[PDB]
RNA sequence: GUAAAGCGCACGCAGGCGGUUUGUUAAGUCAGAUGUGAAAUCCCCGGGCUCAACCUGGGAACUGCAUCUGAUACUGGCAAGCUUGAGUCUCGUAGAGGGGGGUAGAAUUCCAGGUGUAGCGGUGAAAUGCGUAGAGAUCUGGAGGAAUACCGGUGGCGAAGGCGGCCCCCUGGACGAAGACUGACGCUCAGGUGCGAAAGCGUGGGGAGCAAACAGGAUUAGAUACCCUGGUAGUCCACGCCGUAAACGAUGUCGACUUGGAGGUUGUGCCCUUGAGGCGUGGCUUCCGGAGCUAACGCGUUAAGUCGACCGCCUGGGGAGUAC
RNA sequence: UAACCGUAGGGGAACCUGCGGUUGGAUCA
């Protein structure tokens, strides 16, 4: 009868034989995600985030999906942490070494407009250079504050942010993902069987995450 | 399998097949030497090697290898088979002891005297 | 199950753990509850109860320390067609001693240490690590 | 299968009480009928195998029940095998 | 599952295994003890040959068999039960499940006759072939055999193999629901019995179409083929035999667990049942996919995941599923 | 001439042909 009454079900018969012990029971085309098997996951995962947040760690919310991009920062950026609401680059968790390099020209690029150092070169030039910000500040603008690999990664849909999760389990960075019927939870060490979609499902839990994390460090 | 399936028909062994006609569980066997051949090796190698059919004391005939940089056997000389097959030479899974019976032994060899026919050189 | 009611108990417990379940349920039995009683004191399970004066149904509560669960190892040994009976000087020692081993004695259900401390033996039941 | 006026009939002849369609004495006997009756059917057609599979079923199934009686009340066994002219 | 390996499928004797409770027994089992387990080896501690090898004291062990006194949780035996396993009854439901007998319509071929006339048929072309003894085309009547368009589906039924027109007769299984009844009567199953596509075999029928063989024509370097014109066994029926298939999900049967999504088919409860309809609750079945599993592909509640009971099977390739 | 399995017949030889099954068949059949 609580807020957990918005992500009842999703993803039709495409499903995934693996995601079964979490299915309330198929009905009306698509199946349902047994919330009673979700209640423990509802906190068990959050508990660790709350616990790790106290260790002053790091948390990267991955949600390249449109219906989650613009609406993810308020839970990560505002809560001051880490997130990637766009095309997850190839290696921003493994080949970080060379990736961070991109972050630099992004930061120093920012300072350009900062002071009068922006009125340098032809008016056209500034434009050609400002475009880099659009891309940079977007694909990295919300990870720049990461001076080293995180300690735990919380990704929205376990399908879309596929590559994202991959690199993770290769570096030893725990992953808290809210999978789904057609999702492959075998890559998530902290499954949260919920509607990978639903404009409301995303917001509620997403914001709910930063909640525990916010005061996680007391 | 399962205990039941094992109680009935357990785990069978495997009769080890000892590639050697001159068995009799012996380190070596005496022969007579039928002739002295010079058959050619397999496909990978070349050069003609020396061999010879042997009429082992137990009747069991068989060709033995005559290793060494210098043969000296006859069509009647008595040699001693030892073992150790040879690849390049098929069917030739034996070697004539160097420096035994009515055979000879490598000449002028100063290395690995034990093997072949040599015992303390000219000093 | 219909042939191995005891072996089922363990499976239902381990299967529940993996699924991060809260509580496991299944038909009760003198030996079952008896076994369920041991793991209780052993801290492997929160609590446990039953329902039905004619139709008994066991009720166990899974357990977990941190991100992972507690009972991360539970297997059987003395199953039908291949039963196991050890002495007071053969009893196994799960995980070098950390894990427990349920064993039915002439005194009742006990653990590797329990029965040993007593000086008697019995039919091994299962290994819990 | 079998006619109600017959099935519900025989049940009231072997049942140690009333409407005891469970009783082995009953069920068992109920099987012989559908069996003997089918023997006349299988006499014809013959090639009809898929029907004999069920025939054999009730046959063995009947035996599985006879063995039981012998292992629950020796008397009842020999006391029923006669009323059905069984054993042959 | 694809590496070697699930019997083609069932039923089932022996055998192995066996839901829940109480009493009882004390066989298994556990505890103690008494025998015996030769000595010597081995091992521990310790002695003597200058050390060692060696020799040597005592113990340890000899994991076993028996007997006696107990212990009674679990297994087993006996007694009385219990109901969720399994089964019976009732009433419904769907089905190309099986065996027998009917019957209908479309088409092919053939026989006869009418009209009509120099082509038809076939191929990449061609040719063989059929045509002036009149084909082909067309129309009327007749004979006969095989198979049942559409519905037909990612559909349904069956143990497997397999099973499609409509009708009747005899018959098997599956499932649901209120229920009522029996009371563990169950699971598996070497050997055994039975069922088995097609091809093939025997006797006797039948024979339209198709088509191994065989015969022509063509292709080609050749063409004992693909292609074309013919065409016999056979394909069809009865009854008996043969038992094989990439008899394939290449995945044994039975049972319990373990996130989800979309769909199909069939039963039932319920909802202004006002509706196509909406909400559940069972059976069978597709596709995607999570954890996990996997060498990878992939499998994924119909598992190749987590377990339990029984059975079949594998142990490098060739030789060889061959020889005897 | 998609291949392979079974079974049958035929042919210098691989193999060809018929009947049934399989996907361990390519291209939107």
């Amino acid at each position: 009868m609580l807020k957990a009454g918005v992500h009842f079900g999703h993803q039709t018969r495409y499903w995934n034989p693996k995601m079964k012990p979490f299915i309330f029971g198929a009905r009306n085309k698509v199946h349902i995600i047994n919330l009673e098997k979700t209640v423990p996951m509802f906190n068990e995962a959050l508990a660790e985030l709350n616990k790790i947040a106290s260790r002053k760690g790091k948390i990267l919310f991955v949600g390249t999906k449109r219906a989650a991009s613009e609406a993810v920062k308020d839970a990560a950026l505002s809560c001051d942490q880490f997130f990637v609401n766009h095309r997850w680059l190839g290696g921003m968790l493994t080949n970080w070494k060379t990736v961070r390099q991109s972050i630099k020209r992004l930061k120093d690029l920012e300072t350009q407009s900062q002071d009068g150092t922006f009125d340098k070169l032809t008016k056209k030039e500034a434009l050609m250079r400002t475009r880099e910000l659009e891309k940079l500040e977007n694909s990295l603008g919300g990870i720049k504050d990461m001076g080293g690999l995180p300690d735990a990664l919380f990704v929205i849909d376990a399908d879309h942010e596929h590559i994202a999760i991959k690199e993770a389990n290769n570096l030893g960075i725990p992953v808290f993902a809210i999978v789904d019927t057609n999702s492959d939870p075998d890559g998530v060490d902290f499954v949260i069987p919920g509607n990978d979609d639903a404009i409301r499902a995303v917001t509620l839990y997403l914001g709910a995450v930063a909640a525990t994390v916010r005061e996680g460090r007391s | 399998a399962t205990v039941n399936q094992l109680v009935r028909k357990p785990r069978a062994r495997k009769v080890a097949k000892s590639n050697v006609p001159a068995l009799e569980a012996c380190p070596q066997k005496r022969g007579v030497c039928t002739r002295v051949y010079t058959t050619t090796p397999k496909k990978p190698n070349s050069a003609l090697r020396k061999v010879c059919r042997v009429r082992l004391t137990n009747g069991f005939e068989v060709t033995s290898y005559i290793g060494g940089e210098g043969h000296n056997l006859q069509e009647h000389s008595v040699i001693l088979i030892r073992g150790g097959r040879v690849k390049d030479l098929p069917g030739v899974r034996y070697h004539t002891v160097r420096g035994a019976l009515d055979c000879s032994g490598v000449k002028d060899r100063k290395q690995a005297r034990s093997k072949y026919g040599v015992k303390r050189p000219k000093a | 199950s219909m042939q191995d009611p005891i072996a089922d108990m363990l499976t239902r417990i381990r299967n529940g753990q993996a699924a991060n379940k809260a509580a496991v349920t299944m038909p009760s039995s003198k030996l079952k509850v008896a076994i369920a009683n041991v793991l209780k004191e052993e801290g492997f399970i929160e609590d446990f109860k039953v329902e039905g004066d004619t139709k008994p149904e066991l009720e166990l509560t899974l357990k977990y320390f941190q991100g992972k669960a507690v009972v991360e190892s539970i297997q059987r040994v003395s199953r039908p067609g291949l039963r196991i009976y050890k002495r007071k000087d053969e009893l196994p020692k799960v995980m070098a001693g950390l894990g427990i081993a349920v064993v039915s004695t002439s005194k009742g259900v006990m653990t590797d240490r329990a029965a040993r401390q007593a000086g008697l033996g019995g039919e091994i039941i299962c290994y819990v690590a | 299968s079998l006619s109600t006026e017959a099935t519900a009939k025989i049940v009231s002849e072997f049942g140690r009480d009333a409407n005891d369609t469970g009783s082995t004495e009953v069920q068992v006997a109920l099987l012989t009928a559908q069996i003997n009756h089918l023997q006349g059917h299988f006499a014809e057609h013959k090639k009809d195998h898929h029907s004999r599979r069920g025939l054999l079923r009730m046959v063995s199934q009947r035996r599985k029940l006879l063995d039981y009686l012998k292992r629950k009340d020796v008397a009842r066994y020999t006391r029923l095998i006669e009323r059905l002219g069984l054993r042959r």
